RNA sequence: AAAAAA
């Protein structure tokens, strides 16, 4: 229990993972079968 | 011991010798290396120390 | 959950030649351990088995030993918990014939089998002979007396475990597949048994 | 850093205390020495049962860390060999967060330490020395060391800290550091500058705590 | 020995009975199972057969005592407290009429010991009880248990009777038995050593506590 | 295989129920099933009103075995601790068996352990109703050489002798507790009541080395008829058993007696026979 | 919980060549049971089976509507044993075993529950074991069988959702059966009693569908003591034993 | 001493052959002395509002 | 007054021999004397007076206990809730006997003193002092009513004769009383209204804790029931 | 009477009143509480030795 | 799982 929280607290406080780095860049899938393209 | 047959001891021994020779004496399979597939390299790692 | 950290509950999960490697006695936390890795075709399996015992049970009046086996999901969450219990019940039905129980009165032997990595390119039927191989190695490494070496094989979803050099059967697992494969599966698994047996014996002698 | 505390607010408990710092308010209670459970028995030393519950929701892994950190402080304080095979129930209930409980738990930790020690005094338990804990934080911009900050000061803070020291000889001489927690980005120079201001402010609360005990204990005697 | 030296679990060693011809008379060798072996039943040629089969991987040893004993020695479990053995224990709790402990290690036979590995924070460790009458041969009736043992002190004793399947019954009546290792104030002070049989002193803080000491 | 498929569904004896006033006469002596409240006697259970002499009570329609001093019962060891044995006689509580209440010849688990069956006598009774067992006799001891079967405790009445010898060289032990033991007739069983008018093997776990098939199938058949008489709620006596054992000889195979229509046939046969030759 | 004196008696009796059962049954005889059906109006189907030893199992059959393209398993069997946990070893074992016995691609036709090309009937099977003196896997099996034979669902109107407000559909399928066997010495036994399984050397769990032996087939240990290995000829004998005596039990439970 | 095995249990272990079943995004096997550590990283998607 | 804190230096010089007592601790290793509690140091004899609601077994202390269990060897008596049990032997009664055992049921109040009290051993009490005429009020306490108070209020009431409680209560009513050092006070009167009047006074006196407020409380309590 | 235990007491009382005295020689071989005798054991010197 | 008379 303590370790799970200690790992979570330390990562959160050491500022390893920004909330912006977790942002999902989605895409679209249209029928031509199905071709998927992503914005770049 | 005098109740059980004495030559029977030679019989059960011959039946024991013919038992082992027809059982564990026959085993053939192509030799396969014990090379690690995934965790076999790191898991049984010998203990090392650093200074 | 106040026990672990499950994270946000409003979220959702992600949506999208036989070769053996044997190693035993690499865990100092228990009395006996074993590592089994098998790679064949496009399907490989790596699992770890730990054996804790025999340890005395206070107040126990049992004139023989008590075996408990539990399978766990190490990484990939695939097999249902209900199915893991079923195999566990099957595995205990095997080693209760294999393990010399008369040697450990008022005692109990706990067996933990961790299913780490399993790649697939029924389903759990193929892992069963590897679980038997791992446990039999971990028990023999631990010092537990075994009447015979337990081994098995998987043929068209039909698993059958052998002892006494394939002369007798200590377990039978039939799921899906087809019919009239009785004689064939018994002969194919017997070859896998003998193969797994010699490698198991060699594994214990070498290291 | 003006605080407030009371002693013996609970009846059916052997000892209790109510600590107040800024907005975070943690009331504590201590029962002992009493009969321990079979699983808690210690043949030589004294057993410690520590329970910390939050202001909102149920106790989680977060509070399990608070209990573990609190245990490290109260352990060397109490003379365990005075009560062989016995039990001491220490329960700390947080009445108000006084901060952002999701991001920071170091403010409540210091208050749980302060309240517990006061309850240990009231319950009449053998203590080797005294103790005092204060929350510390370092702002990213100003880069200054603030002793006993507020809620808004933590949100913009770069690193949070927690200091608990053991005091002997009239609450002046420091025997040993009991607890030192730190979270966030900080260097070595900021660390020794933290104890420089911390030890000064700790002794300020030690002498502050000492006069609180005198006002409450003396009328009983 | 005309029988396999190395034996894995499930390997046939020797049949039930055996015999040889020497000095113009038949000598009967009686094979009996032992630690690591198990007498089981095999079938061959439509007829039953009993033979000694090893159950543990190791070397086979054929010894005789004043009959052939077949046992397999591994490269702990077999070691278990039996009447007459000497056992090192640690005091868990003190009562008025007795003193219960827990078994840690057991002395071997010709010093070497066999350490029993178990969790002390669970209770899976073997527990034992030393009676007040089994403390010392001198004045068996009236014995002050507080002035003999102490919580945490290590006591070397000898098991009399196993009793039930819960507690073992030990004794420290003889000279070589008693408190071996101990510290002042239930372990709070410094180390203490054994001088007199009924007195334990500490050559560090000058503290002296009354214990039941053994002979060096 | 036999099935039964039903669809759509799932000097007089006074019957009393809990709460009903049985009598307004405070003279009577309060017995079982009745509680006293202000000179009135109310029934606590549902059953028949039993008026015997001064003692007033109510007999329940169904209830567990009530241990009485002198009852010959068959019990199984439930647990062993200190210096006592606690035996299950299928009562409300476990009967106790002291170490001084058995036979010591010239570690209690080496004599009697959990699981072992035995026959004994109720030496005395405790205040809570528990029974004190006593095995000090040539007729009592550890049970072996046969098989166990259980019938309702209300189907076996008290008697001078509960150990009967039956044709087929087998012996029944009809316990008042309902626990019954069938076994091969031994030397003690053959001549027991007769010589009266004329020891380390007693705790052994091993049966008789030579058990003939003639006795096994007898033990088997004798078990099927007893549970058959119990199926028809017929009081089991030594005569009812012998009659049922002979009446069941019209069936070649023993396994045919397990059927419902067969059990009620043997049961009704004895009921009509004893009624015909009884009047 | 039998004494060793009883176990040694029953073993020598069962292991004998003319094997004598304690109740006199032949190796292929079944103990008399009693089956009740359609006693639950709130459920689409129901069943109740009483055994000789006093074992009892209640099986309830209910259903709902869902897409069969998003649901691979249209048949869920839940087992609740009285006095037992839901996460118990034996409970979850039987729960996992019966789901393999009754599966869309094992012993149950998936086209039978097909109404339209979009929606289909999903059957929920609930099991309540009142009393159990042995392995209920065979007892429950006979209960689920009789429960599926007598079932009523909302009758469809259109084709390829709406239902009939009064008239109903009677599901006619061939539910699988599970027969537990006991291996004692060199003899095979059908429908093992409570006391027989405690001395049995081994055991077999064999399924049955459409007049033929089918999966799942397991080798279960009826006890934890006298469990020993068995010769391969016993498996061939046991399977053949189930094969020839199955049309008899099916015919009986059909009425 | 510290010896590790990274990305051995991940689905992205092999560039050419990617596991269709494995949902592990990142992995690591570690053994420092006697103690062995096996870490597996999984993921998920949540709508932020 | 001289207030003391734990860990502080000990004013008393180590040169002159000073007997120990409750409140101070002798370090088993460093051999230094340090205070472990908070209160007033009393030097005549060296001990520390500190506020405590929990009682600990100690030699020659009068305690009022409740029988929570009856064994064959002794009695199990609880001097206070949640605390460990105390051993009251059958021979610890006046006019003891071998076969015949004293008559005490579970729940009976007993007024006894603690004979042998070890920290690592189960404490023992005896229903006869050793000795003061064998009758200091020792024995079964029939009827009456008991009240829970702190240890500070209990010891000063039993030992100090200048405590204005038994002095002020004797004027309001005539009664017999027994006070234990575990924070238990047993008071029995004739009429129930008097016992109730005594319970309400001690309950309020312990709460307020004022020496000069005893006569004020006792006046308004006895006039409240009428 | 109020506890309905009167029937039990009078029952145990009658069994006390019906207690019969008999010499050690002509005592029953089975020990009971209905018959009293100075020596109830066939070998009374047995318990003397073990003591 | 001690107990009652003398
Ligand atoms: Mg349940």
């Amino acid at each position: 229990m303590t370790i799970s929280q200690k790992l979570h607290d330390s990562i959160l406080h050491s500022r390893i993972l920004p909330k912006k780095a977790l942002k999902v860049k989605a895409g679209v899938r249209s029928a031509n079968t199905f071709s998927v393209l992503y914005p770049d | 011991l005098e109740t059980i047959s004495v030559p029977q001891i030679r019989d059960v021994m011959e039946r024991f010798s013919v038992l082992c020779n027809s059982n564990i004496s026959k085993s053939r399979a192509k030799p396969v290396t014990n090379s690690s597939i995934l965790l076999g390299k790191i898991l049984p790692r010998e203990e090392h120390d650093i200074a | 959950d106040r026990r672990r950290l499950l994270g946000p509950a409003a979220a959702k999960p992600m949506a999208f030649e036989q070769e053996l490697s044997l190693h035993t006695g690499f865990i100092e936390n228990c009395n006996g351990s074993a590592l089994v890795e098998a790679r064949s075709l496009g399907h490989q399996t790596s699992l770890i088995t730990a054996v804790y015992g025999p340890r005395s049970i206070r107040g126990s009046f049992t004139s023989q030993g008590t075996i408990s086996i539990q399978l766990k999901n190490g990484l990939l969450e695939k097999y249902n918990t209900n199915e893991l219990k079923e195999v566990s019940s099957f595995l205990m039905g095997i080693f209760n014939s294999v393990v010399n129980l008369s040697r450990y009165p008022k005692s109990g032997i706990d067996i933990f089998v961790y299913l780490t990595y399993d790649k697939d390119l029924s389903q759990i039927s193929s892992l069963i002979p590897h679980c038997i191989t791992s446990i039999t190695l971990a028990l023999a490494d631990a010092g537990i007396e075994l009447v015979d070496m337990a081994g098995a094989g998987e043929a068209n979803g039909t698993v059958v475990s052998f002892i006494k050099n394939g002369e007798e059967i200590v377990g039978f697992w039939k799921d899906d597949g087809d019919d009239e494969d009785l004689l064939e599966c018994l002969d194919r698994c017997k070859e896998q048994y003998n193969r797994y047996r010699d490698l198991m014996i060699s594994c214990l002698m070498n290291q | 850093m003006s605080v407030q505390a009371e002693i013996g607010i609970l009846d059916h408990v052997d000892g209790s205390s109510e600590f107040v710092s800024q907005d975070t308010k943690v009331i504590c209670s201590v029962t002992g020495p009493i009969e321990p459970k079979a699983r808690q028995e210690l043949p030589t030393q004294l057993a410690l049962e520590i329970i910390v519950r939050p202001a909102k929701g149920v106790a989680t892994t977060r509070e399990k860390v608070l209990e573990d950190k609190l245990r490290a402080v109260l352990t060397p304080l109490i003379t365990r060999h005075c009560y062989p095979r016995q039990l001491c129930q220490i329960t700390c209930q947080i009445l108000e967060s006084g901060e952002d409980e999701a991001e920071f738990s170091l403010r409540e930790l210091s208050c749980c330490i302060n309240a517990a020690f006061l309850a240990l005094v009231d319950a009449g338990i053998a203590l080797n020395s005294m103790c005092a804990s204060i929350p510390i934080a370092i702002i990213k911009d100003t880069s200054d060391i603030i002793v006993d900050p507020t809620a808004e000061q933590l949100k913009i803070s770069l690193s949070v800290h927690t200091l608990a020291l053991e005091f002997v000889n009239g609450g002046k001489v420091v025997k040993n550091v009991l607890l030192l927690d730190s979270n966030g980005d900080f260097n070595e120079d900021q660390l020794f500058s933290l104890l420089e201001l911390g030890e000064q402010k700790c002794q300020e609360l030690v002498t502050n705590i000492r006069r609180i005990i005198q006002d409450n204990i003396s009328p009983r005697l | 020995f005309q029988f396999p030296e190395i034996a894995y679990p499930g390997k046939l060693i020797c049949p039930q009975y055996g015999t040889e011809n020497k000095d113009g008379e038949d000598i009967i060798f009686n094979y009996v199972p032992g630690p690591g072996t198990k007498l089981i039943q095999y079938e061959h040629n439509g007829r039953t057969l009993e033979a000694i089969t090893a159950t543990l991987v190791g070397t086979v040893r054929c010894e005789e005592e004043k009959n052939i004993l077949v046992s397999v020695l591994p490269g702990f479990a077999n070691n278990l407290p039996k009447e007459g053995d000497i056992v090192l224990t640690r005091v868990t709790r003190l009562s008025l009429q007795r003193a219960n402990v827990e078994i840690l290690a057991v002395e071997d036979k010709p010093a070497t010991f066999s350490v029993s590995q178990a969790s002390s924070d669970l209770g899976e460790t073997f527990r034992g009880i030393i009676r007040s009458q089994d403390v010392r041969s001198t004045d068996r009736d009236r014995v002050k248990v507080i002035e003999c043992f102490k919580p945490g002190d290590i006591v070397r004793a000898q098991v009399l009777s196993l009793g039930d399947g819960t507690n073992y019954y030990l004794t420290t009546a003889r000279n070589d038995l008693g408190v071996v290792f101990a510290r002042a104030a239930n372990g709070a002070g410094g180390l203490m050593y054994a001088t007199d049989w009924q007195m334990m002193t500490s050559p560090v803080t000058g503290a002296t506590e009354k214990r039941k000491c053994a002979k060096p | 295989i036999t099935i039964t498929k039903r669809n759509g569904a799932f000097s007089d004896s006074q019957i009393v129920t809990p709460g009903e006033l049985v009598t307004d006469d405070p003279i009577w002596m309060r017995g079982h099933g009745t509680y006293f409240l202000d000179n009135m006697t109310y029934s606590s259970v549902a059953g028949t009103v039993s008026r015997v002499n001064r003692l007033l009570s109510v007999i329940p329609l169904k209830g567990r075995y009530a241990p009485e001093t002198g009852d010959h019962v068959v019990g199984r060891i439930a647990e062993v601790g200190n210096k006592r044995w606690k035996v299950d006689i299928g009562g409300k509580q476990h009967a106790v068996l002291m170490l001084g209440s058995v036979n010591l010849p010239g570690q209690m688990r080496s004599f009697l352990k959990e699981g072992d069956l035995l026959n004994a006598e109720v030496q005395s009774l405790f205040q809570d109703g528990s029974a004190s067992l006593h095995t000090r006799s040539l007729k009592y001891g550890k049970l072996r050489n046969g098989m166990f079967c259980q019938v309702p405790s209300s189907l076996i009445v008290r008697a001078k002798n509960h150990t009967h010898n039956l044709p087929g060289n087998i012996t029944v032990v009809l316990g008042v507790n309902g626990y019954i033991w069938l076994r091969k007739t031994s030397q003690m069983d053959l001549a027991r009541d007769t010589p009266s008018a004329n020891s380390w093997q007693i705790y052994s776990d091993e049966n008789d080395p030579s058990i003939s098939n003639n006795i096994r199938q007898a033990i088997c058949r004798y078990a099927n008829v007893i549970k058959a008489l119990a199926f028809c709620e017929i009081g089991i006596t030594q005569q009812r058993i012998v009659s049922a054992y002979e009446a069941s000889m019209v069936y070649s195979n023993v396994g045919e007696l397990i059927e419902k229509n067969v059990m009620e046939s043997i049961g009704s046969d004895i009921l009509t026979a004893e009624k015909m030759r009884g009047n | 919980s039998l004494s060793v004196a009883e176990k040694s008696y029953l073993y020598d009796s069962l292991a004998s060549t003319p094997s004598i059962r304690p109740d006199g049954r032949l190796p292929h005889q079944f103990r008399p049971i009693e089956i009740f059906t359609d006693f639950l109006p709130s459920s689409n189907g129901s069943s109740r089976i009483i055994a000789s030893d006093g074992s009892e199992c209640i099986v309830s059959i209910k259903s709902k509507v869902v897409d069969h393209h998003v649901e691979n398993e249209l048949l869920q069997v839940d087992v609740d044993i009285a006095g037992q946990r839901d996460d118990a070893l034996v409970v979850e074992t039987i729960t996992s075993l019966l789901n393999k016995v009754l599966k869309s691609g094992s012993g149950v036709d998936s086209s039978k529950l097909q109404l339209t090309k979009k929606y289909s009937f999903k059957i929920f099977v609930d099991v309540l074991v009142i009393s159990s003196h042995s392995h209920p896997v065979s007892l429950i099996s006979f209960a689920i069988y009789s429960a599926l034979n007598s079932t009523y669902l909302p009758k469809l109107i259109s084709a390829f959702p709406t239902f009939h407000d009064y008239d109903m559909v009677k599901l006619d399928i061939n539910p699988p059966l599970v027969f537990i066997l006991a291996v004692v010495g060199n003899n095979m036994l059908l429908d093992p009693a409570a006391n027989e399984s405690e001395v049995a050397n081994n055991g077999l769990i064999i399924s049955w569908s459409n007049g033929k032996i089918t999966s799942p087939i397991r080798s279960v240990a009826l006890n934890d003591s006298n469990v020993k290995s068995f010769k391969p000829h016993l498996l061939k004998q046991g399977l053949a034993m189930v094969e020839k005596y199955a049309p008899d039990v099916v015919r009986s439970l059909e009425n | 001493d510290v010896a590790i095995e990274n990305n051995t249990l991940s689905r992205y272990a092999d560039a050419g052959n990617i596991d269709t079943k494995n949902n592990i995004l990142g992995s690591n096997v570690l053994k420092s002395g006697k103690t062995i550590v096996i870490t597996s990283i999984t993921g998920g998607i949540i709508e932020e509002t | 007054s001289t207030f003391i804190f734990p860990g502080d230096s000990f004013p008393v010089d180590p040169t002159t021999p000073v007997k120990l007592g409750p409140g101070i601790y002798c370090d088993p290793n460093t051999q230094e004397i340090r205070p472990v509690n908070t209160g007033v140091l009393h030097v005549s004899t060296a001990y520390i007076d500190y506020s405590s609601k929990r009682y600990i077994p100690s030699v020659n202390d009068f305690v009022i206990g409740v029988i929570i269990g009856t064994f064959s060897d002794s009695y199990k008596v609880s001097l206070q809730n949640f605390s460990s049990s105390v051993s009251l032997s059958y021979m610890a009664f006046p006019n003891a006997s071998k076969k015949n055992r004293p008559t005490l049921q579970v729940g009976d109040l007993v007024y006894a003193r603690v004979c042998t009290a070890e920290k690592e051993l189960e404490a023992e009490i005896e229903c006869f002092d050793s000795t003061t005429g064998r009758d200091a009020g020792f024995g079964i306490l029939e009827d009456g009513m008991i009240i829970d108070v702190n240890l500070n209020f209990a010891r000063q009431l039993l030992f100090n004769n200048d405590f204005p409680l038994l002095k002020v209560l004797a004027a309001h009513t005539k009664f017999e009383v027994a006070i234990g050092l575990n924070g238990k006070i047993w008071v029995k009167c004739e009429e129930l209204s008097n016992t109730l009047a005594c319970y309400r006074t001690i309950m309020e006196c312990c709460q307020k804790n004022d020496t000069a407020a005893f006569k004020d409380i006792a006046k308004r309590q006895f006039k409240e029931i009428l | 009477i109020e506890s309905n235990k009167l029937a039990g007491v009078l029952y145990e009382s009658r069994n006390v009143a019906k207690r019969r005295f008999e010499y050690s020689k002509y005592r029953p071989l089975t020990p009971s509480s209905e018959v009293y005798s100075p020596i109830e054991k066939e070998s009374p010197w047995k318990i003397l030795m073990y003591q």
